[PDB]
């Protein structure tokens, strides 16, 4: 049975399932790292907290990436106690979530109509850039600096990133560049917003949401 | 067999004797019980040769197993949770001593560390600025309450540990003093934002002659 | 077909790895110098494995990643089993040749990645520097200079067959290599550099980053 | 799934995978076997001690044929402990490499594409002529006399060897007539090995460096 | 391809295996049984014992047949310590092939190219016919009165054993007919000779060679 | 999937028809199977249980295979329970799920035809009982005679007419040796004879089954 | 409890007493503990009516099982080696005592058999002519003794059998004499090259009201 | 009882004696406790018939067993450690005694083979002409001790067992003396070049009477 | 039972009684403890003549299975490492070897003992001796290790410390001159591990036994 043939064919099933779901992009602001996504449920979360300076953001199918996220949380927590609560960082979640993306693609019989975005921000009192990482259907991971866009139609969202962003943007800026962003390919009705805030002691991960998040819109 | 280590102004040092006894026979006279496990830690165990470096050895290779891994060295309160987790595990004996120097501190002169464990398996981070394990160290601990005071430096600390040791070996039996007649004298090890480093036996020897002529 | 599914995975394999970014590894005087395009500050493909073996790898990270591991784990299990001298660069190249070979032949899919083993001296001792390239098939080939991998290797080999010098300063071999490289900017921002360091007494592994590296080129 | 076309197309795969590699011969002589393989490495060796009087050379993908040497190490070792020494024969170990190809040929996705040969020479003291036995990718073994030819262009090898063979040889004879023979189809580029009917109990030796070019 | 197919494939497969080896013939004579093989191999034996009445001789793939005497050997040791010694017999053995060899046939990838013959004579003091059987490829058992023929070129030997073969003739005489046969379709360098002796105590297999069946022939 | 059956049932039906034939029927004095069979020692007809007997047809290391297996179910059935739990039907069962699983889960499908007859307890008065499994797991309960393996038409047509109901050993035994041809080193032949106290397989092999021809 | 067998010219004769006892209380009057289990052998335990009949008919199971699956009956050796099997699987407690005719043996008047098992589940075929198993053991063994040399066929072997059982109920209370008021008696099996057979209770009952009339 | 072993000139002899006790009470007097294994071995067991005969045979089994599928006996040592395998796995008891012929040995006069085994399963060959086994054991050694000056030649030893075997039956209560009155004596079995026999009872009753005659 | 071992320059000496005992009772006169277990190394053990073979076996199976795996001996603390895995996985053993890969030759001799726990000790102190005559063995060494200057003096100094223990241990054997049993012994140094012959022992045995009368 042709190598080729089977790698390109679920290749095919999993990009067109993440076509044709909803738009998430997650940028690097002067206070940490702000996510952004198209979502009108109330209870159907693409965006949360893994460990205490790592978030996480999909696009896809659901029920798929929610495993995974439950499935980080507890990688996570699992790491943290066994060892430190430093060794939990963006690079090993990203990592895990390649190889378990790269297993699923590999050996079940549907590959996960998901995209996912790690991020990470710096420990209290440090400075060091956020990290963004994106892990794709296949278990590739990449290193991106500035913005990682997932699910939908994302090059008309990318280039309009590419051109609107400026490294250092404050929370307010940074929200519009990106909600103006998903216009290209909306308000607290059909928006997810959240940030891994480099300012909060321990726990990074903050949603801003209902009032408070119309103030910024 | 005695253990002891102490937290001095910069750092810390932990220094062991060289005693082995199988009841009330000496069946060793050069075991060494302290042991350099990274750049910034060495255990100490109260036990036979085999343990002490048997120990040392599984610790210090699961220390850079973690490095080489994730491309960073474990905080120190996660090398104290390898340690504890390992010690559990091989209680389900003698207890380790560790010490060490956390260069992650924001404080440089307190940043040296001494952690011992209980019977139970049970981690302690000593406060007090020294501990002591094994069968003389009672004495040890009682030796250096006097003298702690002295502590001031470096050389000021190691002398204090070897005097600890000396005052074991004058109560207990089971600790070996410093044999003059062989040139056999207690191994240290010194720690401090430079890292681990063994003591050279000449210092030791300098330090023991210099107690043992007061004493006279 | 027996034959054809071979051709297929061998394919499917070679065009993963010539996607990649490149990866040279050579022989100089105080032992043996890795040098590759990485602009991640994160994710790496250089390694120290034992104490005087070193690890690179090109081609999908989480593939490399996962061989970097076990082989970690491998080294330290016989080191401690054994005697720390009974780790080398050939048992752990073998190793990696059977990992290897039996990923490609019985996977849903081999490994879209090229590895090299490096190993030098004992402190204090006399012997050649060694290199060892494993493929994705499980191919082992002992090279005496240098080792190549990743993306479009022909050129970059080419380069170093004609600016290669045994027992180069380190100076000198990063510069070759470099060039070598480019062949295939290039500044620190975009380099991962490490050395396995002859002189060192233990652990030979040793990282040439920041400010340290922008002297030598 | 048709049995004759998937039982040619594997063989098909694994001969042309065996043509592909570098030469090996294995020959009879008066102090033993000599092995002679076309080696340009230092490190990954295609002839190899299994036990006391038995020896191996293999021909094909190195990864695939270390793990068979291996294998057969791991149970010759166990042979001689659970029974004695001397259970542990050439005829064996080629039946036991018959039965792990053979199997592999079947139940593996693809065929092993390696030739072994494995000899056996007579323990110290006695008079038995040396044996030599060829095991292929499918499992099939057979009982050589006098040489053994695997890997590469057989045909040209083996020919020259028909020609040119004697009984008796003396060791700097046969190595001639083995060099010879493989370049029908030096010391930098040969890996070189006896099994030594001469010595008391392990008979395999490497001949190289400055002792196997005064032999050339 | 289709299932009346698949076993004609591999009826052919190995029926072409068997063709391509060397011939081995077993027949009853005045003493028991004799079994005469063409062998040029001094150490690679088609012709056993199996129990103390019940020999072996096999023609095909050395690997598979050994396989299958030693499978007998377990049998018939495990069989005889579990009941008493007389619970070997040759029908026994001859029917556990048949279900062992059927079963490769069916289940396993490759069929054996193997054909076997199963002996057994009378115990001592006892007066019984000697028995013979041929087990084929397939589990086929066929329960033969005088003489089997196996491998090679059957048809023309057993035509010529036909001519030449006497009922309780002597050990002299059923060797020469029998050698004669083999030749139709060889002395001590390349043939494997032995007899299920019925004049033995116990053990009836015995091994003619060298001197002793050269003064034989 | 529709092909695969079929191709499987055409692969089982063949094997059984190049084989020899067989045949059980019921007399007077139980039951009755006579089978053609030239070997001596390679037996296509058995005992199993006190009152219940074994006849097959096809390929022998298929048959004794499952000869052996339902003695030692029969034999673990007894002396978990009763000896009066095992009955005809209950290893015609037990060879019905047998042949059907193999029919289903196996390469090839067992070339054989089996019947599986019982007749009463002494001193009991019950219709001997025969059974007829075949390759894929059908079972067929036959009120008067079973006929297997070979070319059954002919031989079961030649029963259909010349069998009578109650007919002696004599009797029963040359109807069932004159409908197989449509001697003894041709032949096997054994009953279930009612009269035994517990065993009822008896075999009835030299000088005693010539007299009886 | 006792069981007795004893050989005589041309067979073999098994015999056991009815009682069973709870400490001192007679808790059985009627127990059966011998039993025939194939054409040639027979069963007696020292035991419970359950722990006799239970063994004996799993022991004639395991025969006939044999029979049905190979065409022939096991040898007498193979059914002593079958017998042994599941009496250390037992062990894993009365020990059973086998009576049986060996129908292969050439010498038909010796062919009778007698095997017993030790307290460790080991098998001892009878050489002397008798053996006993439980509580009355001794004194049944000491009365055939005196009692063998009138023993030259079945009946007088009986009538000895008869005999060392009353003896054995003289001496041990846990064993059961035969019972007048009742019409109770000791079983028996008697095995010749015929087969094994029930001796009828009026025979029993004949010999045991003689023996009895005879002492009084 | 007594199992004895001794070396000779081309040969080995093994003799054992006929008894078993229960306690005080005497349970076998027909016990056959050595047993020849192989062609070129006997094994001895000073236990009950069932251990002996059990043992026996299950090795038996195992050195015939590798014959058939190796095509050649195992070398001595492989006997000898196959037997202490099958030693250590009963015991993870009475322990054998190994009386054997090494076919392959180069001096065939001092081929002969005593091995045995201590409580905790260890293997020991004999070097000093003799063995025994059993609660006998110590009085057959001392007995041999001053006789063995006397074994020259097979007869003699088979002589001088029998001799050690009367001493020790003379002193332990365990170990049965020939019994003159029913006709049983030791079994023995020889073992030179031309393989293991069984002596027969005749010379064995011989020799006992001579003994007898002479003490008289 | 007694084992000794002591470094001379240049080389190890190992040592071995030859007795057992069952109790009070001599159960062997004839025991070898002492074994060569690859080119450079020997154990010895304190027991049985089983225990001190079977162990020694082992070993050596393990060491020349490591060589033949990756084409190179162990180095010395990996031949000690795999020792103390196998007495820990399991009376105790004490090793005598010679370091081809040390520094300086005149010193490359090794001795590594066992405590009752398992764990491995290496002996800085110039000799050794497991057993219960090991205390006698030691004292007597204590003495005389002044003397040892080389190979010869060596073996004499090993004889003497064991002609010590049996003089004050019934449970280790003394030179027996009646039998001509005499201690074993081998001796390592840079040409590898030989046993030492019995003629020399028994020499250095006799000269002992006649400085003492």
């Amino acid at each position: 049975i042709s190598p080729e043939q089977a790698m390109r064919e679920r290749s095919e099933l999993a990009r067109k399932g993440i076509a044709r779901a909803k738009s998430v992009v997650a940028l690097a602001y002067a206070g940490g790292v702000l996510f952004v996504a198209e979502n009108p449920s109330r209870s159907l979360q693409k965006i949360s907290e893994l460990y205490d300076r790592v978030g996480f953001a999909a696009a896809g199918k659901f029920n798929e990436f929610d495993n995974l996220r439950r499935g980080g949380i507890q990688f996570a927590d699992t790491r943290g106690y066994a060892y430190d609560r430093r060794d939990v960082t963006g690079r090993q979640l990203a990592n895990v979530y390649a190889q378990t993306l790269g297993t699923i693609f590999t050996e079940q019989a549907k590959p996960y109509e998901v995209e996912l975005c790690v991020a990470e921000v710096a420990h209290y009192g440090e400075t060091k850039r956020p990290e963004l990482y994106r892990i794709t259907y296949d278990g590739s991971i990449a290193d991106e600096p500035h913005f990682v866009v997932m699910g939908g139609t994302t090059e008309p969202i990318a280039n309009a990133l590419k051109e609107s962003y400026a490294e250092n943007a404050s929370l307010t800026d940074a929200l519009r560049i990106a909600v103006a962003a998903l216009r290209a390919g909306l308000g607290v009705a059909s928006l997810e917003v959240a940030v891994l805030d480099a300012n909060r002691p321990r726990r990074a991960f903050r949603r801003i949401t209902g009032s408070a998040l119309q103030a910024l819109l | 067999x005695t253990i002891v280590a102490l937290k001095y102004p910069g750092g810390v040092v932990m220094a062991g004797d060289r005693r082995s006894t199988q009841g009330n026979m000496i069946s060793g006279r050069d075991v060494r019980k302290v042991y350099i496990t990274d750049d910034y830690t060495a255990t100490g165990i109260a036990g036979t040769a085999a343990v002490a470096v048997e120990f040392a050895r599984l610790y210090a290779v699961e220390l850079e197993h973690y490095e080489k891994l994730e491309g960073v060295p474990l905080t120190f309160a996660g090398k104290i949770n390898r340690l504890a987790i390992m010690v559990r595990g091989n209680l389900a004996l003698a207890l380790p001593l560790l010490a060490g120097y956390d260069i992650h501190a924001s404080d440089p002169q307190s940043a040296g560390r001494i952690v011992s464990f209980d019977a139970a398996g049970g981690w302690n981070i000593e406060e007090e600025g020294y501990q002591a394990v094994g069968s003389g160290s009672l004495f040890a601990k009682s030796s250096m309450k006097k003298l702690y005071s002295q502590v001031t430096d470096g050389d000021s600390g190691l002398r204090v540990a070897v005097e600890a040791l000396y005052d074991a070996a004058d109560d207990d039996s089971a600790t070996g003093g410093p044999d003059l007649v062989r040139g056999i004298f207690p191994t240290a090890v010194i720690i401090d934002a430079d890292g681990a480093v063994d003591v050279p036996e000449s210092r030791i020897a300098e330090l023991a002659r210099a107690i043992i002529e007061s004493r006279s």
